[PDB]
Formats: structure tokens, sequence, C-alpha cells
């Protein structure tokens, strides 16, 4: 019944979703041809969270691509898995977005995004009993923080009844890919924390910290990362598509996890993440995936959770486990590191067990915690904001398209006031 | 037929008068509220750094 | 007899009264929450959120009382970053 | 410091009062949403 539909936004949104329905489609297995090839029934009985039957077989995802330019569309289609998609949506402009925030969310924002949300809404009524929205987009460029923001601004006051995922690759200090990164991830989380419901954010840094600690790749290029980041959004909901023995909805886990309207933002990791080599040596079971899952080095965030307090976390499971096992082992981590953890919540930690695992794997684990030293990186971000408005560099790209400085002074301070937000608690 | 047209045609004009002197004036106060409202939003982000 | 009978229904009677002291106000409440969750059928959240103007006009005369349940305390900094410059000011006048 | 006492027991009286007022009628139940401070 519940369905999810999804949009990638930007070229690092869409390559992000590219993966993300690769990975899908294998666990659910279906070729590339769109033919369902799988084994069992188990995956084909709830395949309509994702997908919709066209004609004989040929299943279409429910997702829309969304960027500026045509190049990446070119890519997305000739890659593999790339032709399932309905070319009625593949929208996108031609100009070009310019990685800035203006030209994302006031220019071509406006001269497109009634296409997308014609297209979204014709999606979101073809589907019955709606249960949210899945975006993937990051927020240090141009139109992936304008063009997906604003897309969740007027999805979120057309439909203010469903739950929604937005997750965010913000930037990161060492990783400095352009200028304006400080500037378009302010603007971006300005909107943010005020629309959107829950963002699940994530950061190169770490992305390749795990690469290298973890995983011991030698040449990690991007399908590496696209591959993590597909892991985690394939697991982050699996109680729909599969049955468990203690299922766990999008809607239960958010109104476990975000305690007040403007704490909702998650810091994910996923386990088990074994190297090819010592995977053959290592052992699966669960008071090891737990250790891993609570490993500060796991972390898809470069902030260390040793930093802060822990406001509440998820663990949900996948494979045929003990219960019992699994709370234990929460309530003796919860004793161990008691002063990592708030005082005023009594277990914090929600536990959630799905009775399939992923493809080949006999066990698998996600963490979603609220931890409040994610602050971290609105602080440097915000800082980085700072270190470049007061001179007012780089502004008259987006003074001349139309923003005064009062948004940019409202944006500021609402990082400001959320930062304090979390620091009053701790 | 001849009263018909100039009748019509002259209901047609009071409309196209009244909908573009109310529309000026719509934009003139919408644009003096737009000023007014970044004002209290610059008051109210400012008194943050104000002492008790 | 007589006597004892009405005794008993006048017992039996208040403790039933203590009962309909849980059905008055089942009334009452259930009028308010209707009254109120009349007018967001039209939007049932996004009402909730006023122009800058309208939210300093509407509590007091220009004021705003958060709601604890909120969360949002921005008039009460963390106390790391205080602020504080009584001490500063000159007290003689040299200073001055 | 006499006149402060006086209006902290005049906000403490006027918090009674109204309180008093809002349970006679209970329309709202005791208290909602924020809770006042008290000197
Ligand atoms: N994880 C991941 N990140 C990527 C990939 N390609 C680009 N990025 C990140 O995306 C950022 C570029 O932002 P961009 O999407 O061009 O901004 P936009 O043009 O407004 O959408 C860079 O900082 C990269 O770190 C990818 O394949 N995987």
């Amino acid at each position: 019944m519940r369905e999810i539909v999804h949009i990638q936004g930007g070229q690092c949104g869409n390559q992000i979703g590219a993966k993300f329905w690769e990975v899908v489609s294998d666990e659910h297995g279906i070729d590339p041809t769109g033919t369902y090839h799988g084994d069992s029934d188990l995956q084909l009985e709830r395949i309509n969270v994702y997908f919709n039957e066209a004609t004989g077989g040929r299943y279409v995802p429910r997702a829309i691509l969304m960027d500026l330019e045509p190049g990446t569309m070119d890519s997305v289609r000739s890659g593999p898995y790339g032709q399932i998609f309905r070319p009625d949506n593949f929208v996108f402009g031609q100009t070009g977005a310019g990685n800035n925030w203006a030209k994302g969310h006031y220019t071509e924002g406006a001269e497109l995004i009634d296409s997308v949300l014609d297209v979204v809404r014709k999606e979101a009524e073809s589907c019955d009993c709606l249960q949210g929205f899945q975006v993937c987009h990051s927020l240090g460029g141009g139109t992936g923080s304008g063009m997906g923001t604003l897309l969740i601004s007027k999805i979120r006051e057309e439909y203010p009844d469903r739950m929604m995922l937005t997750f965010s690759v913000v930037p990161s200090p060492k990783v400095s890919d352009t200028v304006v990164e400080p500037y378009n991830a302010t603007l971006s989380v300005h909107q943010l924390v005020e629309n959107a419901d829950e963002c699940m954010v994530l950061d190169n840094e770490a992305l390749y910290d795990i690469c290298f600690r973890t995983l011991k790749l030698t040449t990690p290029t991007f399908g590496d990362l696209n591959h993590l980041i597909s892991a985690v959004m394939s697991g982050i909901t699996c109680c729909l598509r599969f049955p468990g023995q203690l299922n766990a909805d999008l809607r239960k886990l958010a109104v476990n996890l975000i305690p007040f309207p403007r704490l909702h933002f998650f810091m994910v990791g996923f386990t088990p993440l074994t190297s090819r080599g010592s995977q053959q040596y290592r052992a699966l079971t669960v008071p090891e995936l737990t250790q891993q899952m609570w490993d500060a080095k796991n972390m898809m965030c470069a902030a260390d959770p040793r930093h802060g307090r822990y406001l509440t976390a998820s663990a949900l499971f996948r494979g045929r486990m003990s219960t019992k096992e699994v709370d234990e082992q929460m309530l003796n981590v919860q004793n161990k590191n008691s002063s990592y953890f708030v005082e005023w919540i009594p277990n914090n930690v929600k536990s959630s067990v799905c009775d399939i695992p992923p493809k080949g794997l006999k066990m698998s684990a996600t963490f979603i915690g609220n931890s409040t030293a994610i602050q971290e990186m609105f602080k440097r971000v915000s800082e980085q904001f700072t270190a470049m408005f007061r001179r007012k560099a780089f502004l008259h790209w987006y003074t001349g398209e139309g923003m005064d400085e009062m948004e940019f002074t409202e944006a500021e301070s609402n990082m400001n006031d959320l930062v304090s937000e979390y620091q009053q608690y701790q | 037929k001849s009263s018909m047209d100039a009748f019509r045609a002259g209901q047609a004009e009071r409309l196209k008068q009244l909908s573009l002197a109310s529309s000026g004036a719509m934009e003139t106060l919408r644009g003096k509220l737009a000023v007014a409202e970044n004002v209290l939003k610059l008051a109210e982000l400012a008194r943050k750094y104000e002492t008790e | 007899n007589r006597l004892r009978v009405e005794a008993r229904k006048e017992a039996m009677l208040a403790g039933r009264a203590g009962k309909f002291a849980d059905v008055q106000a089942t009334r009452i409440k259930t009028m308010r929450q209707l009254i109120e969750n009349r007018k967001y059928v039209e939007k049932h959240r996004k009402l909730h959120k006023p122009t800058i103007v309208e939210r300093y006009a509407n509590y007091g005369s220009g004021t705003y009382a958060p709601l604890q349940r909120e969360g949002r305390f921005p008039e009460s900094k963390p106390l790391g970053k205080e602020i504080e410059t009584e001490g500063y000011a000159p007290v003689t006048l040299k200073g001055v | 410091q006499y006149d402060v006492a006086k209006v902290s027991k005049a906000h403490n009286d006027l918090i009674r009062v109204y309180e008093a007022k809002l349970t006679e009628f209970g329309i709202p139940v005791d208290e909602l949403g924020f809770r006042p401070l008290v000197t």
C-alpha cells in the first residue's frame, strides 16, 4: 500500500539516485530491461512502494530526475539501469545552473518548477495512499540547493501531511569544490530547517575516510561513495518492502527521533562495512554489528559523537536475529556510555528488526542518530559564511538577480539560533 | 444589435479600468508592506545581540 | 425499609455523580476541540505560520510568549556565549 | 525593596486570579503551552 515518490536534484543527487535505483533493482530482482528476474515472492509482494507495472512486467521506477543540463541526463541514460525511467519524467532546462543559488531558486526555478511540480503531482496522484517524499541533493551548489529546496518548499505547501526525507550532501571544509559552497549551504539550510521534515546529512570527508580505513580501498572513485549512500538509503526504509519481526514505518522513525520540531537533522551510518580482504576473517553477529554501528569512525559525517551528546538513536536491523540480544545490546551500550547520552530521556535508542537481509549478506544494520554534536557542521559553515559576508565577496552575482542582504542575515541568524538550540540542551 | 454591442462594450471597458487601477493600487500597497516587514525582520534579528 | 431504600439510592447516585464528574468535562473538551478543528479544514498547519507583522501584533501588544513545546529558545543564549557589558562602563571621571 | 516586594506579591496574586478564572470555566485545563516564571 504505502509508497514513496523520489526526486533526484542536480548532478550529485542524480548520480546518487541512479546508484540507489540500481541497488533497489538488484534487491528486488529485476533486469535493466525492466522485467522481473528475481527468485522469491517476498520481494514482488511489495514493489509498488517504488515501482509501477507498466505493461507485462516492465516495472518503471517512481522517481523524477531534475537538473538544468542535458549532459548528466544523457550520462544516466547511457549508464546501466538507466533504461528504466519514464522519459516523461526527464525534466530539465537548458540554460545552465551556474552553481548559483539565485540562478537555481529565482530564475530557472521560476521557469521550470511549474513543470516539475506538474510531473511530481501526476505521480503523487497516480499513487493512491501516499506515505512521504524522498529527495536527493547537495547543499553546496546552485541547482542542488536552489532547485531542490524550492521544490521541497512547494511540495510541503501542497501536501503538508506527508513525511519528507531529504538526503543532503553537506559541504566539507577539506574537500572544497567551489568558492560559494558556504553561501549556498547557508541559504539552503535556512529553508530546510523551516520547511522540510528531516534531512539525513552526509559528507565526502567521512565518505572518503570510511573507504580508506574500513573498506581499505586503493582508489575510491565516486562509484563507491554513491554505492555506500545507496546501501544506506535502501535500508532506511525496508519495513515497507519486506515483513519484519518488529516493523517500523517512516513516521514511526520520525516521531521516535525528532523530540522538538526543529531538531531534525540525522547523522547516519551503515553496518557491516567489511574490507574485501579482512571480511573472510571477520565475524558477523549482533554484538559486533552493534559495536561497529556505534563505532564513531563508521559515521558518514565529520562530527565525532564523542564531541557531543545523543538525543535519540535508531538501529534498523535486517535478517533473522534475536530481539532480546538486540535489546540487551542497546541497554548495555547506554549503560557503558551513559555520559554521551542525555539524562532526561530513558532508553534513548529505538530498535527495529526486518526479516529480509540485503542481497548476499545474511545480517545488516543501519544507524540514524540525532546527536547534538551535529552542530559542528553548522558552526563551521557559518564561520565560512561570515568570513565572506563581512566583505560582500561574490555577492553581486546574487544581488543582480534580486536578493538583498536581509535574507542573508536571516539565514545566518537561523543557523546561529539552530546552533544555540543544540548547544543549550547539551 | 447596436444597443447590444454598445452596452456590452461599455461593461467591458468599465471592468478593464477597474481592474487596472485596482491592480496598481494593490502593487503600491504590497510594496509598502514588504518594506515594513523587512524593517520588522531587521529589528527582530538585531535585538538578539542586545543585553537584557 | 423505606429509609434504608432511600439511603441506598442516594449513596449509589452520589457514587455515580462521581462518574458524571468525568462526563461533563468530556463534553466541554470535545466541544472546544471541535470548534477549533473546524478552522483547520483549509490549512491544518500551514495556517499556523503567520507573517512577522501578524505575529508581533498578536501576542500581547508587541510581544511573544513562546510555548515550551516548540523548543525554539532564541531569547536565552546558551550561557556559553553570554554578553554582559555593564562592567566595561567607566565609574570615574578619569574613565569618562 | 518594599516596592519590589509589592510588585512581586501582586504578580503572584494575579497569577492566582488568572488561574482561578481559567479553572472556573474549565474550558481550558489549568495549564496550557507555556509555563510562567515565578519571581
Ligand atoms: N557522493 C557523490 N558526490 C558527488 C558526485 N559527483 C559530485 N559530487 C559532489 O557534488 C558537488 C557538486 O555540486 P553540484 O551538484 O554540481 O551543485 P549543483 O550544480 O547546484 O547541483 C561536489 O562538491 C562533489 O563533491 C558523486 O558521484 N557522488
